[PDB]
């Protein structure tokens, strides 16, 4: 696929405080479908509790 | 590399212990001041750390902004370094570093990235704390 | 026969009124408190530990009646739950905006004293927060008069009152900074010095006594 839903890559990478947009795409995508990727969730670690 | 002089005082000290090892500590400050982004010239106690970077900096005319770590550098002394060391063109020595907190550098260690990504396509302003304005360029920071 | 669901209503039915009675005994009426401002020489309105607690006790009790049966078939339940949800979303809500004015205009009001040139520079936020500051004051006079939970919040239809109180409230402090950053870009000095001082030394720059301590953290 290429698409947003099938071969999706509208993907964010964790910045230093800033992705509660990380539970948006999660509300979002899981119910939609999609490729969504997540980078650097180990240098974060509390929304990563 | 070769530079220009900023008119600070000195008066009661003069050239602290000049060593081989202070002299290599010269050199790597000098030449990576071709490419400024700051220095790791670990020091222990009594082996001449940062006060060296204190007159270094006044030779150029620079008040250094050293953290003379015993038990400082809290989240807001990284959070104003920056503006600190703007103001005055400063370098920031650490005086033993290994006694810097984690958590403080590891959310200005992101913020720092941020900073240089900025600073090293040769601009005006630096981006701390989410702020971004200009400055005097002559600001490093030294890991002694 | 049916005597036994006869007596499972009225034992169903038991609970559920006695837990409305608690949630009334909470809400159709609780004491509230203040903590003395003395820049502004009248108390400021905070009780807030004990009232936010047993707001959220009191959702939760509003969950528990939305989750029943008879809330809906005995709409009796229904509209209680509806005049608290109301009741706490009202008090809620003028609460924290009564609290961020409140704490805006205390700031404002111990740094928007006629001090310097700055303020007269730009005398449109001395005219607007002094304006803020009769309407914000004489809520603050008004507030201590009734101190009760859910009537307490409402003194003058405030939810416009604290919003213009809130905005222009800002509109003086960004003008500020706007001047203040202003100051620092055009002399990249100061960009260490904090804004007190910052604005201690822009009031003496035409007297250099005050300035003589900060001098050294102004310069190489």
């Amino acid at each position: 696929g290429f698409t947003l839903d099938n071969g999706k890559y509208a993907s964010v990478s964790l910045g230093q405080g800033q992705e509660p947009i990380a539970m948006d795409r999660l509300s979002a995508a899981h119910k939609n479908g999609g490729w969504v990727l997540l980078q650097n969730i180990h240098l974060t670690i509390d929304w990563t509790t | 590399a070769e530079i220009a002089y900023s008119y600070e005082y000195i008066g009661n000290c003069g050239c602290l212990c000049i060593t081989p090892l202070t002299d290599r500590c010269f050199i790597t400050l000098t030449q990576a001041q071709r490419l400024v982004l700051g220095g790791a010239p670990a020091g222990p106690a009594g082996t001449g750390k940062t006060e060296t970077t204190k007159d270094l900096a006044r030779a150029l005319g620079i008040q250094c902004y050293v953290f003379n770590c015993s038990d400082q550098m809290d989240y807001k002394a990284m959070g104003h370094t920056y503006k600190g060391l703007a103001q005055t063109g400063a370098w920031g020595c650490f005086d033993e570093f290994n006694r810097i907190p984690v958590a403080v550098l590891s959310v200005c260690s992101t913020q720092y990235k941020t900073v240089l990504d900025a600073i090293r396509a040769k601009k005006e302003r630096f981006t701390f704390e989410d702020a971004d304005i200009s400055l005097k360029s002559t600001v490093m920071a030294f890991i002694t | 026969d049916a005597c036994s669901e006869i007596v499972d209503r009225a034992q169903k039915e038991l609970n559920i009124e006695k837990q409305l009675k608690k949630i009334e005994d909470t809400w159709a009426g609780l004491s509230l408190a203040f903590s003395t401002y003395q820049d502004s020489d009248v108390m400021a309105l905070l009780v807030d530990d004990a009232v936010n607690e047993a707001l959220e006790a009191d959702n939760l009790q509003l969950q528990n009646l939305s989750g029943q049966k008879y809330v809906q078939s005995n709409p009796m339940f229904l509209e209680t739950v509806s005049k608290w949800q109301n009741n706490m979303g009202r008090v809620s809500a003028v609460l924290e905006t009564w609290q961020n004015v409140q704490k805006k205009w205390q700031n404002l009001e111990s740094i928007f004293i006629g001090s310097a040139d700055i303020r007269v520079q730009l005398p449109e936020d001395s005219k607007r927060f002094d304006a803020v500051n009769a309407d914000f004051q004489e809520l603050m006079r008004t507030a201590p008069d009734i101190t009760n939970v859910v009537e307490a919040c409402t003194l003058d239809g405030r939810q416009e009152r604290l919003e213009n109180m809130q905005s222009m409230l800002e509109q003086c402090e960004k003008a500020l900074q706007e001047y203040l950053e202003t100051k620092r870009v055009a002399f990249p000095r100061f960009y260490f010095v904090s804004p007190a001082d910052l604005l201690d030394i822009l009031s003496k720059g035409s007297n250099p006594q005050l300035i003589l301590r900060h001098l050294q953290k102004c310069f190489d």
